[PDB]
DNA sequence: CGCTGGCACTGGCCGT
DNA sequence: CGGCCAGTGCCAG
């Protein structure tokens, strides 16, 4: 086994130089450094660890060292290098599994003070080098009087870097021991630090094995990016901003300007009493300022063409035209026109979401009129802002390849699911609310064009059938001998509950049946189906009959963490997972979600990896030089681009073939289905 | 003896004026507004002749102070055939106010 | 008590 | 001004 760790002069996407890289061996036990002109002997060191059987530790190897060490391998020494996924180890996957109920700054992107809770501290080091060592740098040049540019600190090689790279693996090596020593996960017997790869994987508990699996599949989604097509979504952006423009325009003539007070610094006070009058607004008194200039002995002095006059106050003052966007300036102008808020927030504002405004109720037709042309703005707002002017704009991360390449924590979520983000492609506009096809249809195999013979791609997207529900019928088959689990799959599940539950869309019945299951209060549940607390109550009873076991489930879990409860006392504070790793538990209430989240998600998470293992033993090649390319992992769905649609086809058919062979793998008593859609986009294959 | 301004007034009342103009742009909410208001209420009276004395609140009639420019209130414009002649900000005392009305006019 | 997530906007606050 | 940072809401699974 040997920890590593390499520096090079930028990013994955970019990345042409190796600087230096670090090698500690645990045979040896000792530390080799490698410099630029090293870089041949670094890979062979590695390569020699792979053809021992050995391991390869790095933190965030998985995503950068290993691929960047392909690339480099390539351009520099036109070598071709490949770390086989079963001898790699990342620490940053390793911690996300064990600390799963911790943040991280996912390698410095994401600053430490904003994450909620602790960090653990090799990793927040590990996080932070780079940052850190930018200081040094910049500190040392202006030291020497010398500019700092751009970021000119990764651009050559020197000791500094050479330090730190060396620094990075011993905290590495710490941090793995650290990992290691997890009973739970690692057990006491086997010195895993001395072990071939093959016993690194079988001996260590199952959960270890899926994370680096998952983390080595997504990083290789990361680097297909999803095809994009951006001409669509500029002349979206253009539609979208007449249309703000024009609302705005509309919206300005209706509600006009005003002056508010700004820039006030003293304290406004009674000119009788004296007293402090903190209520009205801050004035300004000047000092400099009179009728006249300072002389003109019988000769009139010249007048001061001062705007002001020492001693007499005023109020400064800024005017402001509405802003459709300020939930403020909204609440101002409708209370205006007659408006009783009924609903305010833990902070004293008015509550200004679509519920209330759907509900607001004003005399003046017009100003009732313009209530509509707010809730369209908001809206209007949400998708500029998420296709084109965010920061996190898809329009500002199209690469040159075409794609966004959106980042995957494979295991971001408490429960064991994936987060994503830059930008967050589990969140794009559902084809049927507003300009959602056209967000959907952007997002697509058919905008990749093949490499050879130029003709486009065609996508399959594959989605797990009534997951959590699946999930809850298996969970309570002790409790009903597998009789939800056997009605469950008796048509559509979710179609069949909109029917019984009386909504309009199918969508409506599964945020309806997932609200009720996890929780959701009378009211909350009228909400969800456009009533009352009244009609809540009668389907929260309406389904709890139906399945008692529900109930039974419920009290096992809770019999089974918690021994009395404000503040709670613990018996056990996490659930464990369909592969053997604790699953923290938040709150006793959010248990049974725990539960089957989890289990959805670790089900889909060795889905995934079980779908790309059997494609490729089918002989197919992942890769836009190959057959086909994960492009996207939103929960329980995989869009996969395919060089032809009678791949597809086997895409499709091969995901199904996964799914159930994790439900046997897992001894499920709820068979697992998928269903498959072929297309040329995700407005189509979803 | 004081003018109470509109918007839609504004535009005859003072600009169309004929005749020296003092206009105060005012807020219910600013304390120097408050304190001034009496000094105006006397002003006008005694310079009834040479002087007509105006208000106009820019809450109720939002769309004239814009024009003008206005960064604090209450601001002081003394109109001279629809255009400004004079401009001072700030709560004047009655002397000052005189001072000024004086040197202006 | 739906829960798990990311992220855009406004508006208060502070330092090149 | 541009980072920070609470508040608020909404997008998706
Ligand atoms: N409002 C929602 C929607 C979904 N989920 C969870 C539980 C199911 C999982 C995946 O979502 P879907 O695929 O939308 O649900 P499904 O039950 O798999 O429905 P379908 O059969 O249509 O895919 O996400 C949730 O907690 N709350
Ligand atoms: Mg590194
Ligand atoms: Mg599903
Ligand atoms: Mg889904």
């Amino acid at each position: 086994m040997i920890v590593s760790d390499i520096e090079a002069n930028a990013l994955l996407e970019s990345v042409t130089k190796f600087h230096c890289g670090v090698i500690y061996d645990y045979s040896t036990a000792e530390y080799v450094s490698y410099r630029p002109s090293d870089f041949g002997a670094y890979l062979d060191a590695l390569e020699a660890e792979v053809a021992r059987g050995g391991l390869i530790v790095f933190h965030n190897g998985h995503k950068y060292d290993v691929p960047a060490l392909t690339k480099l391998a390539k351009l520099q020494l036109n070598r071709e290098f490949h770390l086989p996924r079963e001898n790699c180890i990342d620490t940053l996957v390793l911690s996300r599994l064990i600390h799963s109920n911790l943040k991280d700054t996912d390698m410095g992107l994401l600053r430490s003070g904003k994450l909620p809770g602790a960090l653990e501290a090799w990793g927040y080091r590990l996080g932070e080098m780079k940052g850190e060592y930018k200081d040094d740098f910049k500190r040392m040049l202006e030291e020497q009087g010398e500019e700092y540019v751009d970021g000119m600190e990764w651009w050559n090689f020197n000791e500094e870097m050479m330090d730190y790279n060396v620094q990075d693996v011993v905290v590495t090596k710490a941090l793995l021991e650290k990992l290691l020593s997890d009973k739970h996960y690692f057990p006491p017997e086997i010195d895993f630090t001395d072990v071939g790869y093959t016993t690194f994987w079988s001996e260590s508990l199952e959960a270890v094995d899926i994370e680096h699996r998952a983390a080595w599949l997504l990083a290789k989604q990361e680097r297909n990016g999803f095809p994009f097509d951006t001409k669509a979504i500029e002349e979206l952006y253009v539609e979208l901003a007449a249309r703000r423009s024009e609302l705005l325009r509309k919206l300005t003539e209706t509600f006009g300007s005003w002056y508010q007070p700004k820039g006030g610094t003293e304290m406004f006070c009674h000119p009788r009493t004296g007293k402090p009058l903190p209520k009205y607004p801050r004035i300004k008194t000047p000092k400099v300022g009179g009728i006249f200039k300072k002389p003109e002995g019988r000769e009139p002095c010249e007048l001061d063409t001062r705007e002001y006059v020492a001693g007499a106050p005023y109020t400064p003052v800024e005017h402001v035209v509405f802003n459709p966007s300020s939930r403020d300036h909204i609440q101002k102008k409708l209370q205006e026109a007659g408006w009783v808020p009924t609903k305010y927030t833990d902070k004293g504002a008015p509550v200004v979401d679509d519920e209330v405004l759907e509900g607001v109720r004003v005399d003046d037709p017009e100003k009732q009129a313009a209530i509509d042309l707010i809730k369209e703005y908001l809206m209007i707002q949400k998708r500029i802002g998420q296709s084109a002017e965010g920061d996190k704009a898809w329009l500002r991360y199209v690469a040159e390849d075409g794609k966004i390449h959106g980042s995957v924590n494979p295991n971001g979520a408490v429960t064991g699911r994936a987060t994503h983000a830059f930008p967050n492609l589990a969140q794009i506009p559902g084809v049927r609310s507003p300009y959602g096809e056209q967000c959907r249809a952007a997002f697509g195999a058919e905008h990749h064009l093949d490499g050879i013979t130029g003709k486009p791609w065609v996508q399959a997207g594959i989605d797990a059938s009534g997951l959590e529900l699946r999930c809850l019928a298996h969970f309570m088959a002790r409790f009903d001998n597998g009789e939800y689990a056997h009605e469950i799959l008796n048509g559509d599940i979710h179609t069949k509950n909109q029917i019984a539950a009386e909504l309009p869309t199918r969508d409506n019945a599964k945020t309806f049946i997932y609200g009720f299951l996890y929780g959701a209060g009378d009211e909350k549940i009228g909400q969800i189906v456009g009533a009352g607390k009244e009609r809540g109550k009668e389907l929260k009873k309406k389904f709890l009959e139906n399945t008692p076991a529900i109930a039974a489930l419920r009290e096992s879990i809770q019999q089974t963490l918690v021994e009395s409860s404000q503040q709670v006392k613990w018996k056990r504070r996490w659930i464990k997972g369909l592969d053997g790793r604790k699953v923290h538990v938040r709150s006793p209430h959010a248990a049974l979600n725990t539960l089957l989240q989890s289990a959805g998600a670790l089900i889909c998470k060795l889905w995934i990896i079980k779908t790309e293992e059997m494609l490729v033993e089918k002989g197919l090649k992942h890769g836009w030089d190959g057959d086909f390319a994960y492009m996207a992992w939103v929960h329980d769905e995989i869009q996969v681009g395919c060089r032809t649609e009678e791949i597809a086809q086997v895409v499709i058919e091969t995901a199904q073939e996964a799914m159930r062979w994790v439900g046997d793998h897992w001894n499920f008593r709820c068979l697992l289905d998928t269903e498959g859609k072929m297309g040329p986009n995700w407005a189509i294959c979803h | 003896k004081i003018i109470h301004l509109t918007d839609d007034s504004f535009d005859t009342d003072v600009l169309k004026a004929d005749g020296a103009i003092l206009v105060d742009f005012w807020a219910e909410w600013c304390g120097p507004c408050k304190m001034i208001a009496p000094i105006l209420d006397e002003i006008a009276d005694e310079y009834q002749g040479k002087l007509t004395v105006a208000k106009l609140n820019i809450d109720q009639n939002p769309g004239t102070a814009p024009k003008y420019g206005i960064r604090g209130i209450p601001t002081l414009l003394l109109f001279k055939n629809g255009e400004v002649a004079a401009t001072k900000v700030g709560a004047l005392s009655k002397g000052q106010l005189k001072e000024f009305l004086d040197a202006n006019l």
